[PDB]
RNA sequence: AAGUUAAGGGAGUGAAGACGAUCAGAUACCGUCGUAAUCUUAACCAUAAACUAUGCCGACUAGGUGUUGGAUGAAAGUGCUUCCUUCAGUACCUUAUGAGAAAUCAAAGUCUUUGGGUUCU
RNA sequence: UCUGGUGCCAGCAGCCGCGGUAAUUCCAGCUCCAAUAGCGUAUAUUAAAAUUGUUGCAGUUAAAACGCUCGUAGUUGAAU
């Protein structure tokens, strides 16, 4: 098996929290950057970490990855979110309601001019 | 059968105590039970209460506030000599500054201080802290 | 009976374990026998290396703080 | 309590619940106080406040809201018990 | 007001369940006929503002916390929270936040707001080892204990929450001199609204 | 000390904003360090400092695979001698450590005690206030008021608690198997606590609430 | 011990029940405590049956089935695993 | 239930008894036969884990889901069903600033804050 | 946890236990502790024993609710 221990997912993971904009989808690329980032005495796990953050960063393409905070993602996804519809839709012309509900409203005394049962 | 008034009159009071319940009622009543519950109103203990009239047995509805610890009888009553009050009290009440111990006595029903107070002796009811 | 006394943090297994640890044995001679005395002392982790020169962190990889 | 010479002896004395008059000791950790504020006839918050106390048992009980009800009637804070 | 209730008309704020509950009995107007219990409607408006106002008597509005463990209470709590000074949880609770003081995200208040007794019980379980007034948003089969102040809603619609997150906002704004009466909050409703 | 406050009220009494311990025995708040009651009694500017007293160790054990496994249980027993009282327990694997938790539990545990008086009150009061009964395991004790010059009439463990509590006469009796040391204790500790809960005549007057600690200093807690 | 708080079987306002007799081994059990299982059948498996449907007249036949209602003892019953042993927890679990 | 006395009845099962197997031995477990008994009428005996291993009468204290038998009040009916309320049996689930050594308990709770009446051990 | 002798023997020990060649417990020397002109041992009796319970026990599983109902003596009995 190639199971990665906890090791090379710690580190991994502050590098692309860390230094996201230099990262791309090359293994040669995010090898150098690796070499002088951080510090790792053998090469072998230099390998490996690198090899990770570069799978890492095809998963961020498909969205949002658990686990991992990078700020640029919520505020271009807050600004999509706060959508405002031009008009809301809590207004409606007319309030339906229950037969049994309207009643209620009428042994209290206080008047909602548009209502109609159904 | 009943076999007592006062026994279960006590103990539906300390139960309803218990729970915080600021009222409660009392399904047969009597005269002793209306002195030991006015008794209780003057060193007070409970608030006022109520007397209800049908044609049996009355019922009665007292207002509680919060401040009984403990209320039974002494189902045997028996009787206690004037000079014997010293050891029913050290053996019964949880300390010398507070509570009281009810007897019924030839001139009526009365604590022991008043006992004392009036030189006589009587027969045990019960007691309340 | 054998009586064990630890403090800290110390390494069991592996190449560093021979480096970055030192050791010593001795015994006394009591009136009723023998008693045997183990020490093992874990240096500071600097344990001059292969090529000669301080290997400050065996296994760490700690990451360094992007300049501002 | 005060001695014969009127000093008093206690070396605290504790709360009493609003609701039942339970006397609170010091390691009852389900008991809470509450401040309402109040407004001045305009609808803005003033600096004034009312206060109530609940003990632990009615709160686990959950009878708090009723009484907390109750007790809000009394104060003219609420129109119903 | 008669707008407030117009707009809890609107949405199903007044539509519970079965499981009445007794305790919540003086809450329920009546049953319907596929056995629905209906919300006085009257009761929760004078909660909602006697709860504000417990709220604005707080001195800074950062010992608030506020907690929604369902995916459809996440954007009202945040945009309360956003708009008074609270914080807010919105999701996964850590099951010792308020009692180990040794953690990450102690994070000890000095008043809580719960979605719905049910599903955040853990919280309210927490909150009475540290002397926390609870106050929350009970719907017609609720469990009452630990809870202090209560406001009978329902916790399932998303309108529903919206709706009363954002009644609750609107009125501590006026409690305090940000914008005075009269006047309507300049936000609109679907802000808070999920999704 | 040179220590670092993890919680507000920790904050709070780093500094003088907080008078007495009393001032938080009055809003029942949890206590998390003993470094809060180590501030308050110190030997100077402190009439009656602390005392320890290791009471009991015990091993226990729990018989593994490759043969058993013991380890220690240390109970300490806190007091001031005036008005106060604690205990603690803690089970590790040296004797030491042990007592170094135990007492650091004992410290976290302490109550007020409520004296009284055996019939007209004078000064200094010396015994129970009313009979208090307590309760742990199959063990059950009970203390009653008693004149002036009858000192402590008990077992060593309920004259050495009652010592640190300072409480000066009592008549005591028990039931049940007090050979169980652990037990015993703690049910004279419960009985102890129990003093301040009563509801005397004296306390029947209602008063107004003083404001808690946090809302008082709100502002400045705040600053940090 | 008093590991059921039912004893083992459902008896209630009654002092004596019939027995009935295990379907595999012949011992007596009152009949409020064996376990019963009603089975429904096929006199054949899927294979067979098609070749008696291509062998028959009437051009629709349907098969009959057997009605069996077995009834066993504890013993002779958690040995042929119709019953297992459960946890503690577990053992308040009914349908 | 077994067992005893007398008169009947007597299919199946079958303490005793006799065989055939397994086994080192097997007066047992398995198998083939089979006597008393098991059933009825008239008399004895007085025992069982005859167990809810919890005596009987009365008071009080908490929510929910059922089910067996009445009664009251309202709707879908081809004076019948569904719903609501209430009395009397009878179970189960959750929880107890209630109790226990615990298992657990709606009583095995209202007990050093110890006394409603009473029989047996 | 001092020094010699013995070695599952001799012996000690109210109870738990000690003694099989390095015995803090046997036999001795020294030194310490307790009460002190007094101090040990045997038998009986009181408290300790809320282990005889009126005050004041226990009876599902630790010892302990008659197989079940009727019934005389006894004990106990609504409100005015
Ligand atoms: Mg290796
Ligand atoms: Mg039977
Ligand atoms: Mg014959
Ligand atoms: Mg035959
Ligand atoms: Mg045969
Ligand atoms: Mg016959
Ligand atoms: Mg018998
Ligand atoms: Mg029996
Ligand atoms: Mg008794
Ligand atoms: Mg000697
Ligand atoms: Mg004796
Ligand atoms: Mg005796
Ligand atoms: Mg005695
Ligand atoms: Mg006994
Ligand atoms: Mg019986």
């Amino acid at each position: 098996g190639r199971v990665r221990t906890k090791t090379i997912k710690r580190a991994a993971r502050q590098i692309v929290e860390k230094y996201y904009a230099k990262l791309t989808l090359d293994f040669q690329i995010n090898k150098k950057i690796t070499e002088e980032v951080a510090i790792i005495p053998s090469k072998r796990m230099k390998n490996k970490v690198a090899g990770f953050v570069t799978h890492l960063m095809k998963r961020i393409q498909k969205g949002p990855v658990r686990g991992i905070s990078l700020k640029l993602q919520e505020e271009e996804r807050e600004r999509r979110l706060d959508f405002v519809p031009e008009k809301s839709q809590i207004d409606v012309s007319v309030i339906y309601v229950e037969p049994d509900t309207l009643r209620m409203i009428k042994s209290l005394g206080i008047n909602i001019s548009n209502m109609k049962v159904h | 059968v009943r076999m007592s008034v006062l026994a279960d009159c006590l103990k539906t009071i300390n139960n309803a105590e218990k729970r915080g319940r600021r009222q409660v009622l009392i399904r047969p009543s009597s005269k002793v039970v209306i002195k030991f519950l006015q008794y209780m109103q003057k060193k007070g203990y409970i608030g006022s209460f109520e007397i209800v009239d049908d044609h049996r047995s009355g019922k009665i509805v007292v207002n509680l506030l919060g401040r009984i610890n403990k209320c039974a009888v002494i189902s045997p009553r028996y009787d206690v000599k004037l000079d014997e009050i010293e050891k029913i009290i050290t053996s019964i009440l949880p300390s010398r500054l507070f509570g009281h111990l009810i007897l019924t006595t030839p001139y009526g029903i009365m604590d022991h201080e008043e006992a004392r107070r009036k030189h006589t002796g009587g027969k045990v009811l019960g007691f309340f802290f | 009976k054998s009586m064990k006394f630890r403090d800290g943090y110390l390494i069991s297994t592996g190449e560093p374990s021979k480096r970055f640890v030192n050791t010593a044995t001795r015994s006394a001679q009591l009136k009723q026998g023998v008693l045997g005395i183990k020490v093992k002392i874990m240096l500071p982790t600097a344990i001059d290396t292969r090529t000669g020169l301080t290997s400050i962190l065996p296994d760490n990889i700690s990451v360094l703080e992007p300049k501002t | 309590m005060f001695n014969d010479q009127k000093v008093l002896v206690d070396i605290y004395i504790p709360r009493k619940c609003s609701a039942t008059s339970r006397l609170i000791p010091a390691k009852e950790h389900g008991a809470v106080q509450i401040n309402v504020g109040m407004v001045d006839a305009n609808g803005v918050y003033n600096g004034k406040t009312e206060t109530f106390a609940i003990s632990g048992h009615v709160r686990q009980n959950g009878e708090s809201d009723a009484c907390l009800n109750r007790l809000m009637y009394e104060k003219k804070l609420l129109s119903f018990q | 007001k008669e707008e407030s209730i117009a707009k809890m008309l609107i949405c199903k704020v007044h539509i519970g369940t079965k499981n009445l509950e007794n305790k919540m009995k003086r809450y329920v107007y009546t049953r319907a006929k596929d056995g629905v219990h209906i919300i006085n409607l009257a009761k929760t408006y004078e909660k909602l503002q006697l709860a504000a106002r417990i709220i604005v008597a707080i001195s800074n509005p950062a010992d608030v916390v506020v907690v929604s463990a369902r995916p459809f209470g996440s954007r009202a709590v945040l945009k309360f929270a956003q708009y008074t000074g609270a914080q807010a949880i919105a999701g996964r609770w850590t099951p010792g936040m308020l009692t180990n003081q040794i953690i990450q995200k102690f994070t000890e208040p000095r008043l809580l707001i719960v979605t719905d007794p049910r599903t955040d019980a853990q919280s309210v379980k927490e909150s009475a080892y540290a002397n926390i007034p609870v106050i929350a948003l009970c719907d017609s089969d609720s469990p009452l204990e630990h809870v202090d102040i209560a406001i009978p809603c329902n916790n399932k619609g998303k309108e529903s929450i919206a709706l009363m997150y954002w009644l609750l906002a609107q009125e501590v704004l006026y409690l305090k001199g940000v914008i005075p009466r009269s006047e309507p909050w300049n936000v609109m409703v679907d802000m808070f609204l999920w999704r | 000390k040179n220590w670092v406050p993890v919680t507000k009220l920790g904050r709070l009494v780093k500094e003088g904003k907080i008078v007495s311990i009393e001032e938080i025995y009055l809003h029942s708040l949890p206590i998390k360090e003993y470094q809060i009651i180590d501030y308050f009694f110190q030997p100077n500017e402190c009439s009656h400092p602390l005392k320890d007293d290791v009471v009991k160790i015990m091993p226990v054990q729990k018989q593994t695979r490759a043969g058993q496994r013991t380890r220690f249980k240390a109970f300490v027993a806190i007091g001031d001698g005036n008005g106060h009282c604690g205990l603690g327990v803690k089970c590790a694997k040296e004797v030491a450590t042990a007592i170094r938790g135990a007492i650091i539990s004992a410290k976290l545990s302490l109550i007020p005690v409520r004296r009284g008086y055996w019939g007209n009150k004078i000064g200094d009061p010396h015994t129970v206030p009313m009979k208090v009964s307590g309760k742990c395991g199959s063990v059950r004790i009970r203390l009653v008021p008693a004149p002036r010059g009858t000192q402590i009439v008990g077992a060593p463990t309920t004259k050495k608690m009652l010592n640190f509590a300072g409480i000066k006469d009592c008549f005591s009796s028990s039931c049940g198997k007090t050979k169980t040391k652990g037990n015993f204790l703690r049910a004279i500790f419960n009985a102890l606590s129990k003093t301040y809960g009563y509801l005397t005549p004296d306390l029947w007057k209602v008063t107004n609430f003083d404001k808690s600690p946090y809302e008082e200093w709100s502002d400045f807690l705040e600053t940090y | 011990p008093k590991k059921r708080r039912n004893g083992g079987r459902s008896k209630h306002n009654r002092g004596h029940v019939n027995p009935l007799r295990c379907s595999n081994c012949g011992r007596c059990v009152p009949k409020d405590k064996a376990i019963k299982r009603f089975n429904i059948r096929n006199i054949v498996d899927t294979s067979a049956q098609r070749d008696i449907k291509e062998a028959s007249v009437y051009s629709t036949f349907q098969l009959p089935k057997l009605y069996i209602k077995q009834c066993y003892c504890v013993s002779c019953a958690i040995h042929s695993r119709f019953v297992r042993v459960r946890s503690r927890e577990q053992r308040r679990v009914r349908k």
